[PDB]
RNA sequence: CAGAGGUGAAAUUCUUAGACCGCACCAAGACGAACUACAGCGAAGGCAUUCUUCAAGGAUACCUUCCUCAAUCAAGAACCAAAGUGUGGAGAUCGAAGAUGAUUAGAAACCAUUGUAGUCCACACUGCAAACGAUGACACCCAUGAAUUGGGGAUAUCUU
């Protein structure tokens, strides 16, 4: 202990474990994937993703990958 | 079901037309490009239906429901036991 | 306007036959009076003509079913049955 | 013979050529308990509610 | 006389139904399908008084009578099958069943397998008494 | 005076409706299953003195093959299940001790 | 007296099992228009499986099998298999509270005729390192486990005869499988066939009888002493 | 083969015209034990066997869409344990009324043997409960420690 909590910069341990709407200011827990022709995917995809064949499958959170091709997180 | 958004689609976008009597000139022409049935159809006039299509090589859907069900998945308020349409737009089929 | 409270079609019969027994035979009367589904066709143009005797003012087609009504609900079941017992 | 265990009928012979005895009122039937192959015989559930 | 044809020494098994409730006891021996009953003798045969019926001393005396005749039968060892009233009554055994079986044993009988098939409903019918008991 | 929080059986304000009655396993009156007194009892068919015996006249049990008990679920009502001892009144502090498991 | 007018049989059971003339029993003799053999034919008769397969070690124990005559030869009583269960004190041992019961029902016709009827249970188990106070199994699992047991079940015994069925259940080889395969959905505690019976009968037929047999023994019930 | 049932103790009641008891079956109607828990689902009333089938409901996940569409209520509407009513079915168990034994000063009651209406199903009524958390609905803030049911995110154990 021994450190004062300021309300309005809140420590990175605090806030990381934080709901994504309670934070200090909202914001989104998805981002974009590339997978290899070359193909950008959702990580919370629902829908089905096409190459010539499908790449991921949906799921009650995030999508399952398919084996046998790369992928790499895209920035920003 | 699959087959009533395709029916929505064709009666807004494409061309089509009801009745038996009309169904039969399309077939007897070339212009038609399928052709659905109610399962309410006399057993005569379904056998002369499809002997058509058999001809001209067109291809049939049987409806799962009756001639009511069928008038009312157009947009109808009429009954309809065959429907043709001669031009699909922006659909399927 | 409406021209009767309670009893429609039993009004022809004034005050005469007791008010439970005119209820028990209005039931039946409005339904044989009623017009059916027709599953041959699509409209409602079944008529009773005698008891037991149904016919479609569209299809002109007979069908024997029912002293009141088109199809008795034991006649529901009968079919049911039938058709399992022929798919085994 | 023919006909399977638990079914409904109607018109029924009691006598082979008989051409129909029982179950013939309005409304009316008789049901099928179960059948005999060394004997050769069917039993039945009348209207009346007996078992014939 | 009687007996199956067998060495002096052989086991021959019988089956003892041992039913046991609080009015009564029943010490019943038949065979190993339970189609043939060798002797039968009840608690109430033993005693005079209706109250009798059910006690330990009852439950001991008609064992005691079943192996002095059966000795005779042939027969001289028993798998045992015993049980309550059961079904929507109670279910558990009465006082005269523990008398009973201990009694076959110091008379000469040996003893085989031992069961209790009290009936057990899966679901039941309602039983009698209110839905506020027995008022005693 | 609310005697007890939990009234007297396990259902909180938002959890039921309605459970289901049972019979007495002693007299026969119909309780909630959820309010009457349930204990599961392993009693022997035979005492001590009783087994041996029965133990020594068979030539299937002994001291390897063990001999069968006999297993019930005994559900009552609150009055008999005082009248047979099961529970007894308790002082007011000591209402809310709970055991989890036979002891 | 009543032993006067009794005759002694023998009760003979299948070549399955090494006990074959287990258990004794009497009937009246034969008087007038009624006869013996009438009468004996179609009685069910009980045995514990440990006494039957002596050889057998300690879960047979807890087992008992039922046969039904057939057929009267000499005082000899020929037999063939009605059902087998496990015993009430057994099976009530098993439950626990914290846990979840499952209960399946199979009904299945072997190859020559034979319907019968099989009642499956079981029972989950913590792991090796859980610390929860349940171990309660989601109902998704539970119709899984049951569809495979169905299914493995009626393959099984619908390409075997009847005395081949019995010698799977009897020395414990259908169970070990099942075991085995349905671990992977659930972990479970224990599974047992609880009950076998059987609810459908062929038609008699003498010869089918007698390759069950094999060589029959002797009695010497009609012998003098 | 001579008693069985029932009670604190008995008696009404059944039984050599074979009761009670024992084994395997058959019929019919109810009900789904143990697992069953300060557990789950439902607006409340309520809801526990398996398989097939129909339309729903909530929670979670989302960098999908839309843009104030909301909260709570006289009038008005729908649902609502048990008992009760009407018309058809069904009728095993239990059982208001009634009958017969006891107990008692008396006992119309509590106890015992029975038993009608009911108890179950379909359709139509009725709208009452200690219909209770005796606690109206929506919204905000609020200390601590062990648990539990469903979904999701991150990173040593068993089976396959
Ligand atoms: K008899
Ligand atoms: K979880
Ligand atoms: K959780
Ligand atoms: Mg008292
Ligand atoms: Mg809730
Ligand atoms: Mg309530
Ligand atoms: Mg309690
Ligand atoms: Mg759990
Ligand atoms: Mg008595
Ligand atoms: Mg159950
Ligand atoms: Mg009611
Ligand atoms: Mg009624
Ligand atoms: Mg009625
Ligand atoms: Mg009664
Ligand atoms: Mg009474
Ligand atoms: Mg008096
Ligand atoms: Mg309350
Ligand atoms: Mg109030
Ligand atoms: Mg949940
Ligand atoms: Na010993
Ligand atoms: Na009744
Ligand atoms: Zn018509
Ligand atoms: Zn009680």
């Amino acid at each position: 202990g021994f450190f004062d909590a300021d309300l309005s910069y809140p420590t990175v341990r605090t806030e990381r474990m934080k709901h994504k709407r309670r934070r200090l200011v909202q914001g989104p827990n998805s981002y974009f994937m590339d997978v290899s022709q070359v193909t950008v995917v959702y990580s919370h995809a629902t829908t089905s993703v096409e190459c010539s064949k499908k790449l991921c499958r949906p799921t009650g959170g995030k999508a399952l990958l398919v084996e046998g091709c790369g992928y790499r997180r895209k920035p920003d | 079901d699959t087959i009533n958004a395709k029916l929505q689609l064709v009666m807004k976008s494409g061309k089509y037309v009801l009745g038996t009597q009309q169904a039969l000139t399309t077939l007897r022409q070339g212009r038609s490009k399928l052709v659905v049935i109610a399962n309410n159809c006399p057993p005569i006039r379904r056998a002369e239906v499809e002997y058509y299509c058999t001809l001209s090589k067109t291809p049939i859907h049987h409806y799962s429901g009756n001639n009511l069900d069928l008038g009312t998945a157009c947009g109808k308020h009429f009954r309809t036991c065959v429907l043709s349409v001669t031009n699909v737009g922006d659909s399927d089929i | 306007a409406k021209r009767t409270v309670k009893m429609g079609v039993m009004g022809r019969y004034g005050t005469r036959y007791g008010a439970n027994p005119r209820k028990r035979a209005k039931k039946l009367e409005v339904s044989q009076h009623a017009k059916h589904f027709c599953s041959f066709c699509g409209k409602f143009a079944f008529r009773r003509k005698a008891v037991g005797i149904w016919r479609c003012d569209g299809c002109s087609k007979t069908v024997a079913g029912g002293a009141y009504t088109l199809s008795t609900p034991n006649n529901s079941t009968v079919r049911s049955t039938v058709r399992r017992l022929r798919e085994l | 013979g023919q006909i399977t265990e638990g079914c409904i009928v109607c018109n029924v012979e009691a006598k082979p050529g008989d051409r129909g005895t029982l179950a013939r009122a309005s409304g009316d039937y008789c049901i099928i308990i179960s059948h005999n192959h060394e004997t050769g015989r069917t039993r039945l559930k009348l209207p009346s509610g007996q078992k014939k | 006389a009687y007996g199956p044809n067998v060495k002096k020494g052989d086991l021959v098994y019988g089956v003892v139904h041992i039913f046991a409730s609080f009015n009564d006891t029943f010490v019943h021996v038949t065979d190993m399908s339970g189609r043939e009953t060798y002797v039968k003798v009840t608690g109430g045969m033993k005693v005079k008084a209706d109250r009798d019926e059910s006690s330990p001393y009852a439950a001991m005396m008609a064992a005691q009578d079943v192996v002095a005749r059966c000795k005779e039968c042939g027969i001289n060892a028993l798998h045992v099958k015993m049980r309550a009233v059961g079904g929507v009554r109670t279910k558990s055994p009465g006082p005269g069943a523990q008398a009973a079986l201990r009694a076959l044993a110091r008379a000469g009988m040996k003893i085989g397998r031992i069961e209790d098939v009290t009936p057990i409903p899966t679901d039941s019918t309602r039983r009698k008494g209110s839905r506020r008991g027995r008022r005693l | 005076t609310t005697k007890r929080r939990n009234h007297g059986r396990s259902k909180p304000a938002h959890s039921r409706g309605r459970v289901k009655p049972i019979h007495c396993f002693n007299c026969g009156r119909l309780t909630p299953k959820d309010k009457a007194v349930g204990r599961f009892v392993v009693r022997r068919m035979l005492d001590a003195a009783s087994a041996r015996d029965v133990a020594e006249a068979s030539p299937v049990y002994g001291a390897n093959f063990p001999m069968p008990r006999l297993y019930m679920k005994q559900r009552f009502c609150i009055a008999c299940a005082i009248h047979s001892r099961t529970v007894r009144a308790r002082p007011v502090g000591n209402r809310k001790i709970r055991y989890t498991k036979k002891v | 007296e009543t032993m006067a007018r009794k005759e002694w049989y023998d009760v003979v059971a299948p070549a399955n099992f090494e006990k074959r003339q287990f258990a004794k029993t009497i009937c009246n003799k034969t008087q007038g228009t009624r006869i013996a053999a009438d009468v004996l034919r179609g009685r069910v008769f009980e045995a514990n499986l440990a006494d039957l397969n002596q050889s057998a070690g300690e879960e047979e124990a807890y087992r008992k099998v039922r046969f039904t005559v057939q057929e009267v030869q000499g005082r000899n009583l020929l037999t063939q298999f009605h059902s087998m269960e496990v015993t009430t004190d057994k099976m009530a041992s098993l439950l626990r509270k914290w846990c979840t019961t499952m209960e399946t029902t199979v009904e299945v016709k072997t190859a020559d005729g034979y319907t019968m009827r099989l009642f499956v249970v079981a029972f989950t188990k913590p792991q090796a390192n859980q610390q929860s106070r349940n171990c309660y199994a989601k109902q998704r699992l539970v119709k899984w486990l049951r569809m495979r047991i169905t299914k493995m079940i009626k393959r099984r015994l619908s390409k075997v005869q009847i005395k081949e069925a019995v010698s799977l259940l009897t020395r414990n080889v259908l169970s070990d499988a099942l075991v085995r395969r349905c671990n992977p959905i659930l972990p479970l505690r224990e599974l047992r066939i609880r009950k076998v019976r059987v609810v459908r009968t062929p038609k008699f037929d003498a010869q089918a009888l007698l390759s069950a047999h094999g060589t029959i023994p002797a009695s010497v019930e009609a012998d003098q002493r």
